[PDB]
């Protein structure tokens, strides 16, 4: 016989199949009760989202960070950068933004009933218009063609996170090592002062605000010297945003290398 | 060639064979040619391979090699990812280093198992003389012994050791000590007369290590170097093949199981990974990770820690092990082959019996006098005691008054030493008493008079007589007597008394004892005035018509604790065989005394005598006992030795050579026995080496015996063997508990990787934290199962079948892996999904989430609520996953250790708290876990996260489920021992 009798093999086999079905079922029921414990609108814990991440567009990575390099003369070297900028902004068209409304409160948009369609909360519009010079019009090269490029700075959304209401949270871009060669980095921000309107907060989550769109701020870099590698840091200034984390360079700020070849 | 036959050669024949002169020697030139032909007369030292090659092969082995390959994959990965400038994968360097440390530390554990690392031929060349006197070209001079060659003419004197194996030509009063051949230090006469077929028994051969105790002799060097009998004894001791101990067999076995299953899982999932879209390098990393997960990095370490904690316990009883493996072997032992002289016995001639008043009395021969004494009210006894006290010439050396009488050092031969100790022990002070009756005349023992005599003033002031006292061989003492002391009167020695004497004397002979007669005469003042001039050469005294007092007989008696130890081993299902170089009649008497031969057991010759029928016609299986001598054994075929061993459970091999001891041991071994050997002498070293375990006496043992041994009994308490049987049976039953606990957690270390590969959920359990479990949080609990007491009455159990009852068998494995290990993995995954969901990641989003999870170009990945996460945030959440899986496994390991406390009994009977070391181990486990979780910094050093209390409790229903499941299983095996439930679900 093959190790055991064939009858003994069948009996052992059915015992292990029984054992495993019972255990799998106990497991399945654990997951089921777990998902009935879980609320669909607010996560139970936010232990790793104490401070929001910050990302940038166009995101091109060298190695060990964001690295962005292009040549002002050869328009093909920035074509893709402007393209991913255009394509990112595609979802911030007034059409794409139809599900959201016009907010004017300039203050936290607190809603605790679902007055929007299909049992939803309202979310504020953000249209590419609001980026002005860095919107793709009238300059569809997003400042790159003239060597003063636009980088769009987006803040990671967190359910019920409030950034601070004494003012709006702002963006501030500057150099990492302010070159003894040159002056400080000079920026124009859209909207003015590089702020995120308070009414984009709090975020209520993908189920409550399916058409939510993160507010943006474009930093237009005016000062950058040509054919020199620089490093740019953009931080979010808000009462409840931190950017001191040494184990997360994307926490409350975003850094990137820049080189504008002439 | 090897065999000496030169004892059967004439002087003419020896002179021709060796090209020499029996009076003038070898020519110097021919001696030098022969020295160049045969090399020195010295023992060749067989050196074992260097001290570093030991450690090198400690670094190989199945688990060791898997760790090697894994570290190699980590190094290749670390190289490739450093070459493309990626700094995040330094974990592979840390991982390869840890693995290499584990390999090297494990190999250290395996190397320092052997404490002594000593050579045996060192102790053999300490038994070898440095000088000799040789006659060459008729010039007698002293050379180095190593310069002797076969054929040399050599002189020996009393005091020096014999320089080679020698055929004796002349001798005057020459006697040697052959304990290195027989274990017996009784002096043997050397003459030139051929007195036996065996060169081991003839009087005209002398041996190389041996001491010439007295006299003088001359002889032809007949063998040198390793060809001498001590050289061959040393060859057999040194050159026996490295055979693995029973527990090394068990360990290597489970190592082979585990290395096979590891290679299986690694290879099949590497194949799967490539089938499922991964690149070669990535599948290679999975193979490395699966091997790290499945293999128990800590296991060999825990086993040698358990062995150590048993060695410590034994050592506290004066039982000293030379290598941790020897801590188990006695527990698996089924045959004990035991030397008699100084191993079962004291190696000390002791007064054993007495014939007087027509009755045989028994003296207490124990070294503590813990036993049964004899009747001392008789006046015949007072007289016999007076005779054996006054007629002694030995004396205690001064200042031994603190020493026990048996241990005390005496100046005299063996017998007079025994009589003196017996006197000192029976009445007050032998020498003081003796001085009170002043000797006026004396003749010491001659081979002419054949007796010893002395005449003595009495102590009584009034009594003016002279008492004559005489001792000697019984018949000789009798043929000089005319009366006998019987029951307070003096009877003439009629024929009936002579017959009773002869019967008693031959009886005591039959118990393997040496007998002495003792007689008396009181000499009156009317023939011998108070100042009579007693002159020995005149013989002015009678020396006949004496009064017989009694017989005293003597034997090498058992050590006090030996007979009960032997019955105890037999109760544990261990056979006990006597293997002695001593003579058969003594062998059998001691065998009977010590319980190797049971009351009522008969040999074939025993039955033949009972029925007055020839030996031819005794039905061999009707004899429970058997005594085979070395000659008989030389005559037998291997099949015949086997049929003897099978036919008679009570077996005595007497008058055996060192090689013959080894041959008996190995015959038992080949029949499937795990054999232990207990001895003390150079003649035991070959059997000691060849035994699965060899126990030497610590005090009585010679150096060769101790070196060849694996265990030493520091106080010579043979009962320690019984301790050893129990601890070995315990440590084996507890190792399987310990091991089962360690393997269990390998499955919930493995399954998170198998799911991570095939399901691409974020990685649930990292390799650093697996190592932390395997090498730190679970180690003390697994070691604490060493202190588990016995579940059953282990010392009334048979020794385990070595072929069927193994340390780890497929029931233990499959239960520990694919039942309890599975429950633990389900716990781990339940906790993982709980912590993910509560942090924002629903189960269905995790399926296939791995690539976006692990993407450093993706700092805003959206979770089940739409929240956006950086790589850093997600990585900390991964660490939280690791920690919650780690805690599920720890919590389940608490129940694991509890249910491994007992393979059969319920925890409600024995209780949970009886073993206090295990409770300390659990508390330490939980403490070090809390440290790892909640000490600040731990997230960025070891990837441990301050988890929430909910996730400590999530796996506890599963732990309790483990307790209950095993509790019920063990109930089932108790209530239904014939059942399927027993036959399959017992481990
Ligand atoms: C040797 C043989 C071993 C055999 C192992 C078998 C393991 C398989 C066992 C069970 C399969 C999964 C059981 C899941 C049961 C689901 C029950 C249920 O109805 O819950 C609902 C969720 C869906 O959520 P929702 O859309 O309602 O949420 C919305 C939230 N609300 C409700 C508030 C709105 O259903 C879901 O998640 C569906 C997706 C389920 C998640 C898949 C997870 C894959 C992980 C597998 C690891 C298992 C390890 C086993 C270790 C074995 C050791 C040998
Ligand atoms: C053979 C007899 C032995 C087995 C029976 C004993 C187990 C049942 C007895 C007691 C269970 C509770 C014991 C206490 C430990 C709690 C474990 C736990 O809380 O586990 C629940 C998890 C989901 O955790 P949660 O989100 O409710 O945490 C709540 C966090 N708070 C409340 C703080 C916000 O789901 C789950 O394990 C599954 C829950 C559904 C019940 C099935 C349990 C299956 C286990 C086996
Ligand atoms: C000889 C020893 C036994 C060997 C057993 C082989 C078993 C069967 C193996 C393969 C059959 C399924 C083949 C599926 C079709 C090819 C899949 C494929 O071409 O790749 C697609 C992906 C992996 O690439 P990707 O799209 O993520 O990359 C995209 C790159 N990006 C992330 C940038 C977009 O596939 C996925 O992820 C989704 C597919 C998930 C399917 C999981 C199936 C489970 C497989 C094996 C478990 C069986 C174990 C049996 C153990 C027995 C031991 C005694
Ligand atoms: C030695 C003893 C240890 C025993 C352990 C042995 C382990 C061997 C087990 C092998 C089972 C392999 C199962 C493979 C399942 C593949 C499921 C799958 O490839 O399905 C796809 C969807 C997932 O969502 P998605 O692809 O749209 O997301 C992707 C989003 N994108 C496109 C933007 C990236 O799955 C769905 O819908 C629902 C599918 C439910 C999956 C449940 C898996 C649980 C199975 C086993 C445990
Ligand atoms: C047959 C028996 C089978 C059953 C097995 C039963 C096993 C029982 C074992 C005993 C277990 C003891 O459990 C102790 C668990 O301690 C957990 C402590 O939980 C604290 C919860 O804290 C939540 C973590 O919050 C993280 C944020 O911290 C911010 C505040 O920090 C202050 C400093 O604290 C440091 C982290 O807490
Ligand atoms: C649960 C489902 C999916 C798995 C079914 C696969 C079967 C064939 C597997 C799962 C568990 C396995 C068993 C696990 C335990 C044992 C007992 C051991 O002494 C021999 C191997 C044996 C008998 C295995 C044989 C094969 C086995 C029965
Ligand atoms: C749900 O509401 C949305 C508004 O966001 C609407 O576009 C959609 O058609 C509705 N769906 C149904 C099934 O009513
Ligand atoms: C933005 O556009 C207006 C209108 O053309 C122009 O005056 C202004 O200078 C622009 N800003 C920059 C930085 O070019
Ligand atoms: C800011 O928020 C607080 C909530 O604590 C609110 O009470 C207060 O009125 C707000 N103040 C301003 C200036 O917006
Ligand atoms: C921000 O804009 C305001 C006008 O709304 C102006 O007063 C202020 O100086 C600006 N700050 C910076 C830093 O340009
Ligand atoms: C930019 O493009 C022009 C024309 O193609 C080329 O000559 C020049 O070298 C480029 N810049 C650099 C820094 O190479
Ligand atoms: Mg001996
Ligand atoms: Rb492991
Ligand atoms: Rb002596
Ligand atoms: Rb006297
Ligand atoms: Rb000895
Ligand atoms: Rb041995
Ligand atoms: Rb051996």
């Amino acid at each position: 016989m093959l190790g055991r009798t064939l009858s003994r093999w069948v009996w052992i086999s059915l015992y292990y199949v029984a054992f495993y079905v019972v255990m799998s079922g106990i497991f399945a029921l654990c997951i089921y009760v777990l998902m009935r414990t879980i609320d669909p609108y607010t996560p139970d814990y936010q232990d790793q989202l104490k401070s929001p991440g910050v990302t940038l567009r166009p995101d091109v990575y060298g190695e060990k960070g964001l690295d962005i390099s292009y040549n002002v003369s050869d328009s093909t070297t920035w074509a893709g950068l402007a393209h991913t900028l255009h394509r990112f902004l595609a979802g911030y068209s007034p059409a794409a933004q139809e599900g959201s409304i016009n907010c004017t409160s300039e203050k936290y948009f607190f809603q605790e009933s679902f007055l929007a369609p299909n049992h939803t909360k309202f979310s504020c519009k953000f249209t590419a218009d609001m980026l002005q010079n860095c919107s793709g019009r009238p300059d569809p090269t997003f400042g790159f063609a003239e060597g003063k490029p636009c980088f769009i700075i987006k803040m990671n959304r967190i359910v019920k996170f409030l950034p601070g209401n004494s003012t709006a949270p702002r963006v501030d871009c500057a150099f990492l090592d302010q070159p003894r060669d040159g002056p400080p980095l000079q920026v124009e921000y859209f909207p003015a002062n590089g702020t995120y309107s308070l009414h984009y907060f709090p975020y209520y989550g993908k189920k409550a605000q399916p058409h939510y769109s993160n507010p943006l701020v474009a930093a237009k870099l005016l000062n950058v010297p040509r054919n020199r590698d620089v490093v740019i840091v953009c931080k979010i200034l808000a009462e409840h945003v931190s950017f001191d984390n040494p184990h997360d360079p994307y926490e409350g700020k975003v850094e990137f290398k820049l080189k504008i070849q002439k | 060639g090897m065999e000496i036959n030169d004892h059967q050669l004439s002087v003419a024949e020896l002179e021709q064979k060796y090209q020499t002169s029996a009076t003038k020697g070898l020519s110097a030139s021919l001696a030098a040619e022969l020295l160049l032909r045969d090399g020195p007369n010295a023992l060749r030292p067989p050196r074992g391979t260097p001290e570093y090659v030991k450690f090198a092969r400690q670094l190989a082995g199945g688990l060791q090699c898997l760790m090697w390959v894994a570290a190699a994959i980590c190094l290749i990965a670390f190289a490739i990812q450093a070459s493309e400038g990626d700094l995040t994968t330094d974990d592979n360097l840390y991982l390869a280093l840890a693995l290499i440390a584990v390999v090297v530390v494990t190999g250290c554990f395996g190397y320092y198992q052997e404490f002594k690392s000593t050579n045996i031929i060192a102790s053999f060349k300490n038994l070898v003389p440095q000088q000799a006197t040789v006659i060459r070209d008729g010039d007698k001079f002293q050379i180095n012994a190593d310069q002797l060659v076969v054929g040399d003419l050599v002189e020996m004197k009393g005091g020096d050791r014999v320089p080679a194996d020698i055929r004796i030509l002349q001798a005057q009063g020459c006697k040697v000590d052959n304990s290195s051949l027989t274990g017996e230090s009784e002096p043997q006469t050397r003459s030139p007369e051929c007195t036996h077929e065996s060169p081991l028994e003839t009087r005209n051969i002398a041996f190389f290590s041996t001491m010439c105790l007295e006299g003088t002799a001359q002889g032809l060097v007949v063998n040198t170097g390793d060809r001498t009998i001590i050289g061959r004894i040393a060859s057999l001791a040194s050159g026996v093949e490295n055979e693995k101990t029973p527990i090394a067999i068990e360990i290597e076995h489970f190592v082979d199981i585990i290395a096979g299953l590891a290679i299986l899982f690694g290879a099949t999932f590497f194949i799967v990974a490539m089938c499922i879209g991964y690149t070669f390098l990535r599948a290679m990393v999975f193979f490395m990770a699966i091997v790290v997960a499945y293999v128990p990095e800590g296991l060999l370490a825990t086993v040698t820690v358990c062995l150590s904690l048993t060695a410590k316990r034994l050592a506290s009883k004066n039982c000293v092990v030379k290598n941790l493996e020897a801590v188990e072997t006695l527990g698996s032992t089924s045959v004990i082959c035991s030397d008699k002289t100084g191993t079962l016995t004291q190696n000390r001639m002791t007064v054993s019996h007495l014939w007087f008043d027509n009755h045989i009395h028994s003296a207490d021969t124990t070294e503590d006098q813990s036993g049964q004494t004899f009747d001392q009210s008789s006046e015949t006894w007072r007289a016999l005691c007076r005779v054996l006290t006054l007629c002694n010439r030995a004396a205690f050396k001064s200042g031994q008054d603190a020493v026990p009488v048996p241990k005390r050092i005496v100046i005299g031969d063996a017998s007079e030493t025994a009589l003196l100790k017996f006197s000192e022990l029976t009445l007050g002070n032998a020498m003081g008493y003796r001085e009170r009756f002043p000797k006026v005349c004396e003749i010491p023992f001659n081979s002419t008079n054949k007796f010893q005599l002395s005449i003595h003033t009495l102590e009584d002031p009034r009594d003016p007589r002279h008492v004559l006292v005489m001792k000697g061989a019984p018949e000789r003492v009798l043929e000089r007597c005319s009366s006998i002391l019987i029951k307070g009167q003096e009877l003439p020695l009629d024929e009936q008394w002579r017959e009773a004497f002869q019967t008693a004397y031959l009886s005591l002979g039959g118990l393997g004892e040496r007998v002495l007669g003792f007689c008396q005469l009181y000499l009156s003042e009317k023939d011998y005035p108070p100042g009579y001039a007693f002159d020995v050469e005149a013989m002015n005294f009678p020396t006949s018509g004496l009064c017989f007092a009694g017989l005293v007989s003597m034997i090498d008696p058992p050590r006090a604790t030996v007979p009960d130890a032997v019955l105890k081993c037999r109760t544990a299902g261990i056979r006990v065989i006597m293997v002695t170089g001593d003579h058969p009649i003594t062998a059998k008497a001691i065998a009977a005394s010590v319980g190797i031969i049971s009351e009522g057991s008969e040999t074939v010759e025993d039955i033949a005598a009972r029925l007055r029928v020839p030996v031819d016609q005794v039905n061999r299986k009707d004899a429970r006992a058997c005594v085979i001598n070395g000659m008989q054994l030389k005559d037998m075929d291997p099949s015949e030795l086997v049929e003897a061993l099978r036919t008679h459970p009570e077996m005595v091999f007497a008058r055996t050579s060192p090689q013959q001891k080894l041959v008996i041991v190995e015959s038992c071994q080949r029949l499937g026995a795990i054999v232990a050997v207990t001895g003390d002498g150079v003649n035991d070293s070959p059997a000691l080496k060849k035994a699965d375990i060899g126990v030497a006496m610590g005090i009585a043992g010679s150096d060769a015996a101790k070196n060849a041994a694996d265990m030493i009994l520091l106080d010579d308490n043979f009962a320690s063997i019984v301790t050893g049987v129990e601890q070995g049976r315990l440590i084996f039953d507890n190792l399987k508990k310990s091991i089962a606990y360690t393997l269990t957690k390998n499955i919930p270390e493995l399954t998170p990787w198998l799911i991570y590969i095939t399901v691409s959920v974020p990685l649930p359990l990292g390799c650093i934290t697996i190592l932390f479990i395997e090498l730190c949080t679970d180690i003390f609990p697994s070691v604490s199962l060493a202190y588990e007491k016995a579940e059953s009455d282990i010392m009334h159990l048979r020794p385990r079948n070595p072929k069927r009852d193994r340390l780890v068998n497929e029931p233990l494995a499959a239960y520990s892996y694919f039942q309890i290990g599975a429950i633990q993995s389900f716990a781990g995954f339940t906790d993982y999904f709980t912590a993910m969901a509560q942090e924002g990641w629903f189960p269905l989003l995790c399926v296939g989430l791995r690539p976006q999870w692990e993407n450093h170009h993706l700092q805003d990945l959206q979770d089940s609520y739409g929240q956006e996460w950086t790589f850093g945030q997600r990585l900390y959440q991964q660490y939280t996953c690791y920690t919650v899986f780690f805690i599920s496994i720890e919590m389940c390991q608490i129940a694991d250790v509890l249910i491994r406390k007992t393979r059969r009994l319920s925890a409600f009977q024995q209780g949970f708290f009886r073993n206090r070391i295990l409770v300390i181990a659990i508390v330490f486990q939980v403490c070090i876990g809390c440290f790892l979780c909640y000490c600040p910094g731990m997230p960025n050093i070891f990837n441990f996260m301050p988890i929430r209390f909910q996730w400590w409790l999530v796996p506890m229903p599963f732990s309790l489920l483990i307790f209950v499941y095993d509790e019920i299983r063990k109930l089932g095996v108790r209530c239904c021992p014939g059942s399927w439930w027993d036959q399959e679900l017992y481990y």
